């Protein structure tokens, strides 16, 4: 089927360099210009760079100009993007997308890869501090209780929370991580009836594989 | 680098009605406009190109219409699989620019937030930081207004708040504002209040 798999994302300090690559499958790569588009969440989708089928023409967005170089190896069916002097603002999800070849001089992206995440931050890998979020006996909504885990101060993303692998009042709500100054912070709350509290025990299981594994309550 | 404007960031929609997302170019791009969808998992797909040409395997329910600066996508009978966010871009002149996106959310009835306040704990105050939280649970619509008051004083700029995306079963959201202070700062005050202003009742709650 037509596929595009990106490789190379990671954590990178300002100054650094990284080379992403995008393996084409399912089409004769040699006939399509390839582009690299990024989505830097908060902000939007942004076109980064273009190289034609067989690299005789290339174009760059003015913001990665000078610092990135897009290239390709058509016998290896591979497209590349080498990045240099990385700034905290080139943190994005990088998509390789194919130039369409339909309408003349219309530049559209007909097939997209799933993305390679690159983080440019001075911060270093740190497991979280987890802390309990506590309900009060016969809690806050009379007949129903709320308790949670604040997994604070880690880097990079992601952390993964669990509690009560089961049924009923597995009404877990794990909020998106928010970047504090430097490091991320999220909460996982579950809503259980007030009947539960003290009667039986709830544990939240945090895990972040740039280590730490913390299971508690 | 024609600025693309998608004047609507959200459309509250209901399954089966007709949805019209629009996009305006700052310069004429004369038909070189394409439309994309980014599914809840980040995946993008191209729907229409050259203003109105359907890409293969895109259901005929999608039609792109346009007049020079002004473009639109219309989903005639909205289906479950279309709750995603849509983007237009001009593919005429360098850099090819994309618009902001229009995220569709499922409309349902005004659900009022059950609010919960949670004070800090042990370990973190030992660590000298006080994170106080306010969870607003399962409400709808998404606009809620949370004001933190510390000893009746209006906190400006300490809060951060996260929102769930609309729940797959049930169509509601949930939010947490956190007020992160220090141990000195925290021990310097005695009332900590979470005031919530939502269309759930014409009354805040605390």
């Amino acid at each position: 089927d037509v596929q595009l798999v990106e490789s190379g994302g990671g954590l990178v300090q300002p100054g650094g360099s990284r080379k992403l690559s995008c393996a084409a499958s399912g089409f004769t790569f040699s006939n399509f210009g390839m582009h690299w588009v990024r989505q830097a969440p908060e902000k939007g989708l942004e076109w980064v760079a273009y190289i034609s089928s067989g690299g005789s023409s290339i174009n760059y967005a003015d913001t990665v100009k000078g610092r990135f170089t897009i290239s390709r190896d058509n016998p290896k069916n591979t497209l590349f993007l080498q990045m240099t002097s990385l700034r905290s603002e080139d943190t994005a999800i990088y998509y390789c997308t194919r130039g369409g070849t339909g309408t003349r001089s219309l530049y559209y992206f007909d097939y997209w890869g799933q993305g390679a995440t690159l983080i440019v931050s001075s911060a270093s890998t740190k497991g979280p501090s987890v802390f309990p979020l506590a309900p009060s006996s016969k809690s806050t909504s009379g007949g129903t209780a709320a308790l949670g885990c604040l997994v604070k101060d880690y880097f990079p993303e992601p952390v993964t929370v669990s509690w009560n692998s089961g049924a009923l009042t597995s009404g877990v709500h794990t909020f998106p991580a928010v970047l504090q100054s430097g490091l991320y912070s999220l909460s996982s709350v579950v809503t259980v009836p007030s009947s539960s509290l003290g009667t039986q025990t709830y544990i939240c299981n945090v895990n972040h594989k740039p280590s730490n594994t913390k299971v508690d309550k | 680098d024609i600025q693309m404007t998608q004047i609507t960031s959200s459309l509250s929609v209901s399954l089966g009605d007709r949805v019209i997302i629009s996009c305006r170019a700052s310069q004429d791009i004369g038909n070189f406009l394409n439309w994309y969808q980014q599914k809840p998992d980040g995946s993008l797909k191209l729907l229409i190109y050259y203003t109105s040409r359907l890409q293969s395997g895109v259901p005929s329910r999608f039609s792109g219409w346009g007049s020079g600066t002004d473009y639109s996508l219309t989903i005639s009978n909205l289906e479950e699989e279309d709750i995603a966010t849509f983007f237009c871009q001009q593919g005429k002149t360098l850099p090819y620019t994309f618009g902001g996106g229009t995220k569709l959310e499922i409309k349902r009835t005004v659900a009022a937030p059950s609010v919960f306040i949670f004070p800090p704990s042990d370990e973190q105050l030992k660590s000298g930081t006080a994170s106080v939280v306010c969870l607003l649970n399962n409400f709808y619509p998404r606009e809620a207004k949370v004001q933190w008051k510390v000893d009746n004083a209006l906190q400006s700029g300490n809060s951060q708040e996260s929102v769930t995306e609309q729940d797959s079963k049930d169509s509601t959201y949930s939010l947490s504002s956190t007020l992160t202070l220090s141990k000195a700062d925290y021990e310097k005050h005695k009332v900590y209040a979470c005031e919530v202003t939502h269309q759930g009742l014409s009354s805040p709650v605390t």
